[PDB]
């Protein structure tokens, strides 16, 4: 393979720690979130247009609708916690117990 | 919420398993998730509480993590082979990408965590809808993929999963959470058999869905999610409280029960495949599911708790709302034994 | 067609029957005060529909036939032993005062629904809100416990936040010397035996709570005992007030959707009022439990649903 | 001795024992999903390495 | 004067009718088993004139 | 087989719906009249069984069981009724019900031709027999009860279940015949070792076997008096059915694998044996006994002689009879003092003598006094195990002098001396109680006078 | 007796039994007639009758 | 671990192909239509139970159609159910004759001339 695909693989994998890894901040997290989906768009991309497979260019803009459809779910949800505890925080979530 | 926009919300979720269980094609299985978790979220916060509002957080991160995995192992696999149908993915990488992913949306340890949470900070009809509905689309995918899996991890997952769920249960006073973990436990018994036969685990989750379609819709009718709120329900519904506990009985997987038809062909199957440890293990830690079981059982049915002064007003009122389907479910649910190889007409 | 989300969505709505006479009304007052006329004529003047106090046997005028049922099947409390023995180590006083809130939580439930269906008003005694006066008064007089008053407000706080305050509070004021000499020219042994320690602890819990409470969110006419017979000039009062202050402005068809929903439905009006809270005024055990539902059960009318009691005439029961 | 106290300590006594402490470790949970997602992260470190390089 | 204590008295004749289907459904089950009437080495006869089957 | 089993469903409806007072006379009347068909399929044509269908047979081993189950039913009729009259209608009919469906579950189970269908309604024994002790048992110790008798049976049947379903796979076949036709020897070897330890634990604790026999006392003295009389009398026996099933294809491994269950059961008959010397509670006292004779059950399956099965079976029904009457017996003084403890009531002979008498016959028979069949079963267990090894005649005569021991002191105690001064509710014995105990003896002594019908397929 | 309206009166709902027993008739007719023709299809295929 | 859903010439959602037709359709008495029959009649009386109506005698329509439903989707169950193990069968032989070298008929001999090994009990 050539190394940009190891370079786009690695900056999903350093995405996903980053979002898998918990600091204070909810909103942290929803960027994590956003940077795995660049990182897709932009791996996705490269392989259609290296094998010109033209039919799947409008794939990754797809991808990006659904980005977005994700990151208002989110964005609404953090306004909801947010309003409920003053903070964005996410160990203010801790009602339920397993 | 204005009723015509729920039933557009239902109908939304709906729509997206079935778009997974109707797709050749790998992005629109991914689409068919994603507009699912898009309609999902409201329904779990229907009734508006800070303990919905943080489950529905919970349940949205623990899916949009599970989305992201699915979703780069897809571009994994087209890209070791230009292929977009769901066919068999030709990576080992991707394939365990994908498997880490589904049992994430399923819920099977040790991504767990979510489920009783989740579960718990709901209402009961978006219980029932999470503890049912929502194993649909995953559990195809998977049936799908069933030749490509790695049988290690996924039995690993899969006894894992049955362990936890007893082992979570046995500590439960709310009755959300016990469900949580016998849905857990249940999912780890479904996916056991998946890598040998695909039709087992279609059976498996019909009769999973009806009993737990029947156990929460016995709880609806008598409105308690604690133990102790449930062990008034003899002094106002008798045969309610006898109905659960034959269902409760059921679900435990003794014979002749329904719950029991399940475990036995699994066990029969995968012995079929020279397996025997992993099946015996598997049955002998279900003894725990049946324990805790049996702990709602006498605590509901089998003897009579103490009641409140109250209860005799609530004795001159009926069922406003009756559930149309409770009475088939119980039946289902408890005596359709006797009709086992039906199976067949499920491959 | 029964009324539930199929009929919200097809046409039927709540704001297009509000007619500005709806104005939940409450006439609250002390012990023997004539609130009760007061009410009444109300309610003939401005044409509400009146709902006489919430009695131990109130639930049991709205369901089978109105006639009541007896005390251990229905109540399990009696008003009279508790001016007799107050203190008795039976729990009488708070298992009294809370079936009397159970039964003021039902008619209000009621109430709600007559309106919300209706559109016409509805003219309350006393109600859930106004309900803790005698519960304050009886914990005052060392008549309960603390813990009591601590399951009466946890059952408050899970109930009463689900309904809409009254539009109108009016307040009938007597004061407590002559709440006792109409007492004695009353002729009721048993009220007799009322102190006056209560009636002002009923009098004090009233004017320092209540009325300051709904003064916040409802407008409170208050009246002397003198100026309370003038039915007229509390109807003319009333008609020239301008309701702008509660959430009842703040209120659409799916607010209004989601409190029909409630108030039908009595078991989920009901549902919080066993909660499992073990106190031994109000526990009772399996076996007396067990007894006395299979007594209610050998009731005429009460062994199955209503329209499938073949004993009081119900007829077709293979064909319903 | 032996019915009432060693016959009773072998099977079903240690058997309730040991489950009771494996639920006790298994459901007491914070109710953290900063801890979930750490082991969700060490989990999937190990199905990659442990399973993924052995086919 | 039967009516009435037919009707308190009817369910006396569920186990004997019970009884009576149960070996009606014997015989019925027997009659699935005849691949080898007349047909075992130790037990096959010459029929009777007038007989048609050995057992039935 | 039918002609059995569709009157016993026929029972539920009945007694479903039947009037408020009659729901005991009818189903008397019923299960006596089953019992009375029942007791058609005594006649066994020696070489081979009855093979009815392709799903039922009967064998001179079902066939006695069989007639113990159907006889057992009405007893336990009369003796729940009197215990029961507070009840109501409704729970009065489910708790004939359970009774009903328990005796439905036991007949089939006895004459099922595969061993899934065996394995199932003899898993599916336990849901009735768990309501009954757990909802209409007395004391707050049934729960437990419950649970320990639930899962000491299942943690030994689920292995069986797994064996059964590898057995199928490698054989093709799990009917009783074709296993039989097809037997071939099992190697040694470690896989063929656990083979027949998952087809033999689950019927060992079902005897019980000693060191798993804790579940038995609590489960037969916290149940209702129908409830011990059925665990002691029918459910014990199917785990020595089961055995006499399932040992078929176990040969030639059977010859060592046997040894630490023969030690387990000669030395702990010896121990619960003694421990009958030693206590308080009349119902345990009972208890105990039984898994004695059970562990002589267990020594006679194993040995594997003709001689072993015949008195195995002998001892298995006397056994069932036996203590189903001393239960009742029992049940009898506790209703009259609301107590178990057996030095409560003394002196019962002087206020009681029919009922005295009921007690001698019953202690007699329960230390095998020739010739009842308790000790035609015994001598013939005796003789097989000498054949054995000459040197059990240690054990045998020791549990002998400590089974006359205990029986006698029971009987001493509860009837002999003089009687408590301050007790004085002791009520003259009821037609109802000299019934039973009288429909409990005869047929015992019956049975001496034609031993071949209980003797079993090798006689 | 009863007080308020109670949805089920002396007489029952006659067009929801008509249409329950229309079904149930309906079902078993269309069942009849499908195991008739299932029957005829079978001895027809197999040459039988 | 899918057996039987690549079948070749296998129409996606029929429930009930052509071929189906050549088979025997189970008697309108088969004991499992009976069985069903029970189950729905099962629902039907805890229908009557659980909305406090009489068990026995409260709804006959209802009840009524609570069987016939039951029946009539058992019929069609049970028809599908068959052919799907009569397809397994005709398979199961094709392949058979189709690879006589992986089934062979080896010469049975007669007890007389195979030697077993004895086990005395004792
Ligand atoms: C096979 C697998 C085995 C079975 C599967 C597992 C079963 C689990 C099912 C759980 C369902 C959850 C649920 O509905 O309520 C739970 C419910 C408990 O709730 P409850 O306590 O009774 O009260 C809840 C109230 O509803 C409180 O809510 P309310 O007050 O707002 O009441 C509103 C009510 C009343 O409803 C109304 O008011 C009606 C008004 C109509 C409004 C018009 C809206 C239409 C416009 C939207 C169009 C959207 C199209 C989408 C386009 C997608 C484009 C790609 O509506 C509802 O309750 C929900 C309506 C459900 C809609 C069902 C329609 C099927 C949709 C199919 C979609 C597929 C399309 C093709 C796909 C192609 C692929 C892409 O459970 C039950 O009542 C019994 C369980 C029944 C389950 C099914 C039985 C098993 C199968 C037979
Ligand atoms: C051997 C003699 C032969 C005599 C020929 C006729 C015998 C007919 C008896 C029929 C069976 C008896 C039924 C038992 C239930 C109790 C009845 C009762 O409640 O009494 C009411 C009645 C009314 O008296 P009551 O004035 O109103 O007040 C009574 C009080 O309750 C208190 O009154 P109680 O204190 O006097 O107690 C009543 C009596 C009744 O209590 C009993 O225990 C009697 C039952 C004997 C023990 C049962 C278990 C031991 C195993 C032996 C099994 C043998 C079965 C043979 C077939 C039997 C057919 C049903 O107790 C005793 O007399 C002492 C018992 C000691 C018996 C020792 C015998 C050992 C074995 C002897 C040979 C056995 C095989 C014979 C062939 C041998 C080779 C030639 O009293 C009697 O009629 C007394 C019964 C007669 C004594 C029979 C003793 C020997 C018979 C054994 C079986 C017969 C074998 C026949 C074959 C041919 C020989
Ligand atoms: C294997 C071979 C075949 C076996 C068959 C399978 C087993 C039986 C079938 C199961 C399903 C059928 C029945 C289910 C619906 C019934 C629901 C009910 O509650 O019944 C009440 C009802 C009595 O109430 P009512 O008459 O309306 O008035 C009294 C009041 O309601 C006063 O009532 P209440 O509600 O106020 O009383 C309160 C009571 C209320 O509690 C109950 O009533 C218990 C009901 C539990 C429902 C059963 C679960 C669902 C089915 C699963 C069965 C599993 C079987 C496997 C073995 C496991 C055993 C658990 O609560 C309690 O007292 C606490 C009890 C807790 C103790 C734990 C035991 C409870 C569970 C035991 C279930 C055993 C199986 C069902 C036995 C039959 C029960 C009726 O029972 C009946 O009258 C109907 C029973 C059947 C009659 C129909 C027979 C047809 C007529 C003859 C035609 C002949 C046909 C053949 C022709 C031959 C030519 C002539
Ligand atoms: C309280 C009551 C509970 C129920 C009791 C159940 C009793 C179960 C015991 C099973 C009986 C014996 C099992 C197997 C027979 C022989 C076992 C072994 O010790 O024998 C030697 C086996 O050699 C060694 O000993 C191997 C076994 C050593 C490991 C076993 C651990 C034993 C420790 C005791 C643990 C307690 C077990 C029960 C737990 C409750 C024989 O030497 P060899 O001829 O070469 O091997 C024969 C097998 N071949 C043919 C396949 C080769
Ligand atoms: C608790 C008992 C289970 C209850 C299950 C729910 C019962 C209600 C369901 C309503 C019946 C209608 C469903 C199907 C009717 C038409 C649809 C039909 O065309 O589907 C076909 C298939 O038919 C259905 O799948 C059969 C459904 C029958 C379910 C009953 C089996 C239950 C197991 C034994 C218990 C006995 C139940 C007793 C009945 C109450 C399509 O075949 P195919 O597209 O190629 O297969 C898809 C799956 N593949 C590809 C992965 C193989
Ligand atoms: C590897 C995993 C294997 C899984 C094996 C599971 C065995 C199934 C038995 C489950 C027993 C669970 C007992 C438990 O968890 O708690 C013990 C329990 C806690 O009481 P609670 O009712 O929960 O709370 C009351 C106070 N609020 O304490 C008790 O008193 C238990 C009493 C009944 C115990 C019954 C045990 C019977 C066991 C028989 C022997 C075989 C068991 C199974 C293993 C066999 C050996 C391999
Ligand atoms: C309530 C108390 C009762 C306890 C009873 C529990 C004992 C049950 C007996 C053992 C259970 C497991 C048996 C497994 C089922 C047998 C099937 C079989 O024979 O398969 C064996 C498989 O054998 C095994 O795998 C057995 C391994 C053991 C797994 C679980 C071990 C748990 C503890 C075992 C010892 C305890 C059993 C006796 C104790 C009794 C109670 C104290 C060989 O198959 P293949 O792989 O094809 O080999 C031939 C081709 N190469
Ligand atoms: N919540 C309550 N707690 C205790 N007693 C109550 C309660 N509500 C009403 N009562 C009793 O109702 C009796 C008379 O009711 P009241 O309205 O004051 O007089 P009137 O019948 O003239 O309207 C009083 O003896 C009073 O104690």
């Amino acid at each position: 393979m050539p190394l940009v695909y190891m370079n786009i693989i690695m900056a999903f994998a350093i995405a996903l720690a980053g979002l898998l890894m918990y600091r204070s901040h909810l909103m942290s997290s929803l960027l994590c979130l956003e940077g795995m989906m660049l990182s897709l768009f932009i791996m996705s991309t490269l392989i259609i247009l290296n094998t010109h497979f033209t039919l799947a260019n409008m794939m990754p803009i797809i991808l990006l609708v659904f980005a977005a459809c994700e990151a208002a779910l989110g964005l609404s949800l953090l306004v909801m916690v947010s309003n409920t505890y003053g903070t964005d925080y996410v160990q203010n979530l801790n009602l339920l117990q397993c | 919420m204005n009723p015509i926009i729920y039933t557009t919300l239902i109908m939304t979720v709906m729509s997206g398993t079935m778009l997974v269980m109707i797709s050749s094609h790998w992005l629109l299985i991914w689409i068919g998730f994603e507009m699912n978790l898009l309609a999902m979220i409201p329904v779990l916060m229907k009734n508006f509480n800070p303990r919905a509002t943080e489950a529905a957080t919970k349940y949205f991160l623990t899916q949009a993590t599970a989305s992201m995995m699915l979703m780069m192992a897809i571009i994994i696999n087209l890209l070791y082979s230009g292929q977009w149908t769901i066919t068999k993915m030709f990576n080992p990488v991707a394939m365990t990408m994908m498997t880490m992913a589904l049992a994430m949306k399923l819920g099977l340890s040790p991504f767990h965590f979510w489920v009783p949470e989740v579960t718990q900070g709901i209402s009961l009809q978006a219980g029932l809808l999470l503890l049912t509905w929502q194993k649909l689309a995953p559990l195809s995918v998977l049936c799908q993929i069933s030749q490509s899996i790695n049988p290690n991890l996924m039995l690993t997952m899969a006894m894992l999963s049955i362990l936890i769920g007893g082992w979570g249960g046995l500590n439960q006073t709310q009755l959300r959470k016990i469900m949580a973990y016998s849905s857990i436990a249940h999912m780890g018994w479904m996916t056991a058999v998946l890598p040998y036969n695909t039709t087992m685990t279609i059976l498996n989750l019909l009769i999973y869905i009806t009993m737990t379609l029947a156990m929460f819709m016995l709880l609806i009718h008598s409105s308690a999610t604690t133990t102790l709120s449930l062990s008034h329900t003899w002094n106002k519904m008798p045969v309610i409280t006898s109905l659960m506990m034959v269902t409760l009985l059921s679900m435990g997987g003794l014979p002749p029960l329904s719950g029991f038809m399940p475990k036995w062909m699994i066990i029969q199957e995968m012995t079929k495949n020279e397996s025997i440890i992993m099946p015996t293990l598997m049955a002998m830690t279900a003894l725990l599911n049946l324990y805790f079981y049996m702990r709602l059982a006498y605590s509901s049915s089998l003897t009579m708790f103490p009641s409140t002064n109250n209860m005799k007003m609530k004795w001159q009122f009926e069922h406003t709302k009756q559930m149309k389907l409770l009475p088939t479910m119980i039946v289902l649910s408890t005596l359709v034994l006797p009709m086992t190889p039906a199976l067949s007409s499920l491959n | 067609l029964q009324y539930g989300p199929l009929a919200f969505v097809l046409g039927e709505r709540t704001t297009r029957k509000l007619t500005e006479t709806s104005k939940v009304i409450t006439v609250d007052g002390n012990i023997c005060s004539g609130k009760g006329r007061l009410a009444r004529e109300i309610a003939e003047k401005l044409g509400l529909r009146h709902f006489p106090e919430a009695g131990i046997h109130y639930a049991d005028s709205t369901t089978g036939d109105g006639k009541p049922l007896d005390v251990q099947l229905s109540g399990n409390c009696s008003l009279e032993k508790f001016y007799d023995d107050p203190k008795s180590n039976d729990g009488n006083s708070y298992r009294l005062q809370s079936w009397l809130y159970a039964s003021r939580l039902l008619q209000y439930a009621d109430a709600l629904e007559h309106l919300l269906s209706t559109g016409q008003g509805v003219v309350l005694e006393r109600s859930i809100y106004s309900d803790f006066v005698f519960l304050e008064a009886m914990y005052r007089q060392g008549f309960i416990r603390k813990q009591c008053v601590e399951h009466y407000n946890e059952v408050k706080k899970v109930t009463a936040c689900e309904y809409l305050p009254p539009h109108v509070v009016v307040y009938v004021d007597v004061p407590v010397p002559e709440i006792q000499s109409r007492i004695q020219k009353k002729g009721n042994p048993h009220e007799m035996k009322i102190t006056a320690a209560y009636l002002q602890d009923i009098e004090n819990a009233y004017k320092k709570t209540f009325l300051p409470e709904m003064s916040e969110k409802c407008e409170v006419l208050q009246y002397s005992a003198r100026e309370a017979e003038d039915a007229e000039k509390v109807v003319e009062d009333i008609e020239y007030l301008k309701c702008d202050k509660g959430p009842w402005p703040d209120q659409d068809d799916r607010t209004f959707h989601r409190l029909r929903m409630l108030v039908q439905n009595k078991l989920e009006v009901l549902n919080y009022t066993t909660i499992p809270v073990y106190l031994p005024e109000i526990t009772i055990g399996a076996h007396q439990s067990d007894r006395v539902f299979q007594k209610f059960t050998e009731l005429p009318g009460r062994k199955y649903s209503p329209g499938y009691n073949e004993d009081v005439g119900d007829k077709w029961i293979w064909l319903k | 001795l032996l019915d009432l106290i060693w016959l009773e300590t072998i099977l079903p006594k240690t058997t309730s024992f040991i489950q009771m402490k494996m639920s006790i470790m298994v459901s007491n949970q914070k109710g953290l999903i900063k801890l979930y997602f750490l082991s969700f992260l060490i989990t999937i470190m190990i199905s990659m390495t442990l399973f993924n390089y052995h086919e | 004067n039967v009516l009435q204590i037919v009707r308190d008295h009817w369910v006396h004749i569920l186990v004997p009718v019970g009884f009576v289907f149960g070996c009606y459904l014997d015989r019925r089950s027997d009659e699935k088993l005849t691949a080898f009437r007349n047909k075992s080495l130790l037990f096959k006869r010459e029929l009777r004139p007038n007989e048609e089957v050995t057992w039935k | 087989m039918l002609k059995i089993i569709i009157p016993t469903t026929m029972l539920l409806p009945m007694t479903w719906m039947s009037k408020h007072n009659m729901i005991w006379i009818n189903a008397t009347v019923h299960s006596l009249l089953i019992s009375l068909i029942s007791l058609s399929l005594l006649n066994q044509l020696g070489e081979n069984s009855l093979n009815f269908s392709l799903t039922f047979f009967s064998d001179s081993l079902s066939a006695p069981l069989l007639v113990l189950t159907t006889w057992l039913l009405p007893l336990m009729l009369m003796a729940s009724q009197s215990h029961l009259s507070k009840e109501t209608t409704t729970r009065k009919k489910l708790y004939i019900t359970m009774l009903i469906l328990l005796q439905l579950f036991l007949i089939m189970t006895f004459t099922a031709t595969e061993l899934i269908l065996f394995y199932i309604l003899f898993e599916a024994t336990l849901v009735p027999t768990l309501i009954i002790i757990t909802r209409w048992g007395n004391q707050t110790e049934r729960l437990n009860a419950g649970l320990y008798f639930l899962f000491y049976t299942l943690a030994g049947s689920l292995p069986l279940l797994v064996a059964l379903v590898y057995i199928q796979n490698t054989t093709g076949s799990l009917n009783f015949l074709i296993i039989h036709y097809w037997s071939h020897p099992l190697s040694n070897s470690w896989s063929n070792i656990f083979m027949w330890l998952a087809c033999i634990m689950a019927f060992m604790v079902k005897m019980p076997l000693y060191g798993l026999h804790l579940w038995l006392p609590k489960a037969h003295v916290e149940a209702p008096i129908a409830g011990s009389m059925v665990l002691a009398a029918v459910l014990l026996k199917l785990g020595g059915y089961g055995m006499m099933r399932i040992t078929t294809i176990l040969n030639p491994l059977t010859n060592y694998m046997a040894y630490p269950f023969l030690m387990l059961s000669m030395w702990g008959m010896i121990m619960t044996s003694s421990i009958c010397l030693r206590q308080t509670d009349l119902k345990s006292l009972i208890a105990y006994s039984s898994v004695s004779h059970m562990a002589l059950v267990i020594v006679a399956i194993m040995i594997q002689t003709p001689w072993s099965f015949m008195g195995a079976t002998a001892l298995m029904i006397a056994h069932g009879l036996t203590s189903s009457m001393l239960f009742c017996l029992a049940n009898t003084n506790y209703e009259r003092v609301h107590s178990r403890t057996m030095i409560l009531a003394r002196g019962l002979q002087t206020l009681l003598p029919l009922m005295a008498t009921w007690w001698l016959v019953a202690s007699l028979t329960n230390l095998a006094l020739p010739p009842s069949i308790n000790l035609i079963g015994e001598l013939f267990i005796i003789t097989a195990s000498f054949s054995w090894s000459n040197i059990t005649i240690i054990l045998m005569g020791m549990n002998m002098m400590i089974t006359a021991l205990y029986s006698l002191y029971m009987l001493i105690t509860t009837q002999r001396g003089k009687y408590t001064h301050h007790i004085n509710n002791i009520k003259p014995s009821f037609t109802r109680e000299n019934a039973l105990m009288a429909l409990h003896i005869l047929p015992l002594l019956l049975l001496t006078l034609n031993p071949k019908m209980i003797l079993g397929p090798l006689y | 007796k009863f007080y308020i309206r109670e949805p089920p009166h002396g007489s029952p709902d006659w067009l929801k039994v008509g249409l329950t027993l229309g079904t149930s008739v309906f079902l078993w007719i269309y069942l009849i007639k499908q195991h008739k023709e299932d029957v005829l299809e079978y001895k027809r295929r197999n040459g039988l009758e | 671990m899918t057996m039987m859903s690549g079948r070749p010439g296998r129409v996606p959602l029929q429930f009930l192909p052509n071929e189906a037709r050549s088979l025997p359709p189970p008697k309108l008495t088969d004991p499992r239509l009976v069985y069903m029959g029970f189950l729905g009649y099962c629902s039907g009386l805890i229908d009557n139970a659980i909305r406090r109506r009489p068990v026995v005698s409260a709804g006959l329509h209802r009840q009524l159609l609570y069987v016939t439903s039951f029946v009539f989707f058992g019929y069609y169950l049970l028809k599908r159910q068959d052919y799907m193990y009569a397809l397994r069968d005709h398979d199961m032989f094709a392949y058979v004759k189709s690879h006589p070298e992986d089934f062979p008929e080896k010469d049975k001999k007669t007890y007389g001339e195979i030697l077993e090994e004895f086990h005395p009990v004792r």
